[PDB]
């Protein structure tokens, strides 16, 4: 399963 | 033995020709199980292994929604990096992301990963402790400070130890027939004359799983590393792997040479000779 | 910007036996950037029904792809892999040999 998280560089 | 789950993401900008290309691939050890392609019609995470095909709509919709969010973050990320490096809009650039977890023979957490590349060079990477970052360059320092202040690493440690290990274990269980198998190599040797006084002896290892293997040549038990031509382990296309190792032997000295095969599928390593 | 030359391996899935069905493979690896052209040839002519694996990469970030097609090898027929990339001045032609 892929991650949920979501963050930007 | 040890096991691993890995997700690989590639985003490539396309100036003057629409949205960037985005490919997601997921692996369990050396077996791929999922894919997402922004250029394919489906617009969904798709099965690439038979043991995940019957997971169901709740699994499938969820993986599609999450992978769609990954595409949008990277779509924005490309704009951010071009800015960070003071680059033109007409150039095609590459962002790569890899994440996953390693478990031991005991099936519990051993190692975590989450790293980025920009145009093939290391950008940022989560350190082994899963609390600190490694920013390879001056431009990467902004991202490093942005994530340190937002405590991003804490949220990343939670996924890599929990969900990643939990789901790796569930795929290992469901795909037991193929993932927990050990296909030992099928071996053979070939002999071809280079000249009138020399010949190549090639040692083959075929149809093996997992990919990890050691193929070596010895003359009277003494190391021949510098004189062995060794090919990169290659996929057969049926889920198994191949490798060969070859030495140039002075004709009439075939009996001095032995090929050694080391693989998880062999309880005792094989010693092969041309005779 | 980073530019890495693809390594090329042309081989069959099963050891080659004339008149018996097989798969002809072209494994491209260690390349950067990701845009690459890979053709499978039969007596110097392009094979139309050619599939490829989903783009993936190693620990060093370099890309790898497997291009494949169903084939029945013969004694007479010549097979090869034609590759084009930014690192290549001209298209690289690698001939298929049953023992490589």
């Amino acid at each position: 399963k892929v991650a949920e998280l979501v963050h930007f560089l | 033995g040890s096991h691993s789950m890995r997700y690989f993401f590639t985003s490539v900008s396309r100036p003057g020709r629409g949205e960037p290309r985005f490919i997601a691939v997921g692996y369990v050890d050396d077996t791929q199980f999922v894919r997402f392609d922004s250029d394919a019609a489906s617009q969904r995470m798709e099965p690439r292994a038979p043991w995940i095909e019957q997971e169901g709509p709740e699994y499938w919709d969820g993986e599609t929604r999450k992978v769609k969010a990954h595409s949008q973050t990277h779509r924005v990320d490309l704009g951010t990096l071009r800015g960070y490096y003071n680059q033109s809009e007409a150039g095609s650039h590459t962002v790569q992301r890899m994440y996953g977890c390693d478990v031991g023979s005991d099936w519990r957490f051993l190692r975590g990963y989450h790293q980025y590349a920009y145009d093939g060079k290391d950008y940022i990477a989560l350190k082994e402790d899963l609390r600190s970052w490694t920013a390879a360059d001056m431009a990467a320092q902004t991202t490093k400070h942005k994530w340190e202040a937002a405590h991003v690493a804490e949220q990343l440690r939670a996924y890599l130890e929990g969900t990643c290990v939990e789901w790796l274990r569930r795929y290992l269980e469901n795909g037991k027939e193929t993932l927990q198998r050990t296909d030992a190599p099928k071996t053979h040797m070939t002999h071809h004359a280079v000249s009138d006084h020399e010949a190549t002896l090639r040692c083959w290892a075929l149809s093996f799983y997992p990919a990890e293997i050691t193929l070596t040549w010895q003359r009277d038990g003494e190391d021949q590393t510098q004189d062995t031509e060794l090919v990169e382990t290659r996929p057969a296309g049926d889920g198994t792997f191949q490798k060969w190792a070859a030495v140039v032997v002075p004709s009439g000295q075939e009996q001095r040479y032995t090929c050694h095969v080391q693989h998880e599928g062999l309880p005792k390593p094989l010693t092969l000779r041309w005779e | 910007m980073i530019q890495r030359t693809p390594k090329i391996q042309v081989y069959s899935r099963h050891p080659a036996e004339n008149g018996k069905s097989n798969f002809l493979n072209c494994y491209v690896s260690g390349f950067h950037p990701s845009d690459i052209e890979v053709d499978l040839l039969k007596n110097g002519e392009r094979i139309e029904k050619v599939e490829h694996s989903d783009l993936s990469f190693s620990k060093d970030w370099s890309f790898y792809l497997l291009y494949y097609t169903e084939f029945t090898p013969t004694e007479k027929d010549e097979y090869a892999c034609r590759v084009n990339h930014v690192t290549l001045s001209q298209p690289k032609i690698v001939k298929w040999d049953r023992d490589m």
